[PDB]
């Protein structure tokens, strides 16, 4: 089981882990106890298997989306912060943890894409999806493609579909309504249709994953990608002269990337729930923890309002925040897995060309 | 499959 | 009378009440709204009197010992942040703001009496009370004086009664008993006979105060004086070549000087209690509110962990450290109003020769 | 006087 007196912490290994577990470190100096992070693959899938028989890590960090489902089986501790502390954070950050009137984590940072762009391949990025085909098509004849992206993660895909129209679960009442899924709508069809049609005219690989596109802009071989903040780092080591900036719009529409918020969530198995409180209250939520993690892998737009002002004069986290307000928070209901399991097989399936568009997005929707 | 189980 | 939307605090003259404004505006700029530091004179006997109806501050600076009273008499807000932000803080300072079991005030420093010398008229510091007598028959022959510290206040004579044995209220039975004081044992009679004698014998005026010993010290009259950390400020300034030591032993026990602990509470009929408390938890128990009171007039030990830490090193403060450690935390029971007038009394009363030392501590006693 | 109010 879980071991009293010590911290077992998860954390996306695409995130600050190294960053995080120098505030570990520190918070062991100070109190003596002990703080393990690590970084498993496909954490926010395991997590419910293992906090269900009562093991797993003391502390889980995830975009908010998820959450909802983990709080609904009964895996979370709910947290009490006083309000002191609450107004610490901007106050739409709580409303993503909050499920069911309870807070059931900590947010501690607002994610969102951006387009990122090569200004020695493209000085100038395209400002709609429309005017790509004809930039791919004069820098193929240079040896180059103008743009790649993980095509095997739905998040990556979405802000084009939502772009004219396409929706998860529709908001009525104050609350989402399940039955009334717009994946499947006017939108959506246009969105995946164009992203479908730039397959089809060889402009992009149905084969393109996170690794890939990364590999082929950090080593300038595409013009653009769309990624968040903590590709940052990556792309620095690279040298390449980067530029982040709104993502391009479709039928004049801009694109709606799902808006995550980094939260981290408290096993409600866990023997460490006060340890895992002041870890994260006293030590993470801090200018230097916060600081520790970003400098390791950027957190983008923080939680924190007295270190998102210094964040702020950055034009990377303007750009991050221009995304997220033209996007939308995502929910954080039980059934966001499944839309997201839903969408992922759509997009894959049009891509690869084993379904049509139309067939894979209502099959989505059911 | 956006909308099923319960 | 009473304004909403806005932040009045009081805070003693002796303390840094300019670098308390500097936390204020940094307030202000967050919140919008405006923080008036004031430093009435005697505030710890005006705020009862004003609270009791309608006016007086938000917040109100003062040692724990008087706010038990206060509470009793319903003039403080209960406060009740959470366990994390509880554990930023020493326990034993929440310790010293618990009254019926509630929390009735922010701790903010640590406050111990030290002895303090001029280096350049005294190389060596008396060990002994029983020495000073000596010590200053032989600087009278210079024109200077031996010690010299503020009489009119009981605050200051208290660790020399409590040295042999004096005290305020037993403790015993997990509470203070109040039909217990011994401020008339053999212990007191020793230490203010002690006191009378050095006066008797010209080796210090009882009309000697807080003016009167400050001035003598920075303008290096006098080779020692008694004083808490905010005074180190005015003598770094007078450039005298200063320590800070142990206070002298009587009868070779220790002085016990009582133990204060700084605080901060908030006034039962503010309208503005949680703006209060955010200016209190987010902005002055940090190391840069701290730091910024600290810059102006030293607070000494302080109840914030982390700041201690870079505070601990000062041998100023290690020497305030160790004074607290000999002597004893006070109780902030209701009586310690009428306990702290009975003596001051006593002392000015016996020092002055104006009553005996058996008949002064007897109706202190009572 | 020091047990008074």
């Amino acid at each position: 089981k879980i071991e009293e007196g010590k911290l077992v912490i998860w954390i996306n290994g695409d995130k600050g882990y190294n960053g995080l577990a120098e505030v570990g470190k520190k918070f062991e100096k100070d109190t003596g106890i002990k703080v393990t992070v690590e970084h498993p693959d496909k954490l926010e899938e395991k997590f419910p298997q293992v906090a269900a028989t009562g093991d797993g890590p003391d502390i889980i960090f995830w975009a908010h989306d998820r959450f909802g489902g983990y709080a609904q089986s009964g895996l979370l501790a709910e947290i009490t912060p006083d309000k002191a502390f609450q107004d610490k954070l901007y106050p739409f950050t709580w409303d993503a943890v909050r499920y069911n009137g309870k807070l059931i984590a900590y947010p501690i940072a607002v994610e969102a894409l951006s387009l990122i762009y090569n200004k020695d391949l493209l000085p100038n990025p395209p400002k709609t999806w429309e005017e790509i085909p004809a930039l791919d098509k004069e820098l193929k004849a240079k040896g180059k493609s103008a743009l790649m992206f993980n095509l095997q993660e739905p998040y990556f895909t979405w802000p084009l579909i939502a772009a004219d129209g396409g929706y998860a679960f529709k908001y009525e009442n104050g609350k989402y309504d399940i039955k009334d899924v717009g994946v499947d709508n006017a939108g959506a069809k246009a969105g995946l249709t164009f992203l479908v049609d730039l397959i089809k005219n060889k402009h992009m690989n149905a084969d393109t994953d996170y690794s890939i596109a990364e590999a082929a802009f950090n080593k300038g071989e595409t013009a653009m990608t769309i990624n968040g903040p903590w590709a940052w780092s990556n792309i620095d080591t690279s040298k390449v002269n980067y530029g982040v900036t709104v993502l391009p719009t479709f039928k004049g529409q801009p694109s709606k990337p799902f808006v995550g918020v980094l939260s981290a969530g408290i096993n409600a198995a866990s023997p460490n729930k006060e340890l895992a409180k002041e870890f994260l209250e006293n030590y993470l939520l801090t200018d230097e923890g916060l600081e520790a993690v970003n400098k390791d892998k950027p957190l983008g737009a923080v939680a924190l309002k007295s270190y998102e002002e210094e964040l702020a004069k950055d034009p990377r986290i303007a750009a991050t925040m221009e995304n997220a307000q033209k996007g939308e928070i995502m929910p954080n209901i039980p059934q966001m897995s499944a839309f997201w399991y839903a969408v992922r097989t759509a997009v894959i399936n049009a891509a690869s060309g084993r379904q049509t568009v139309d067939e894979a997005l209502k099959d989505a929707q059911t | 499959n956006s909308s099923s189980n319960n």
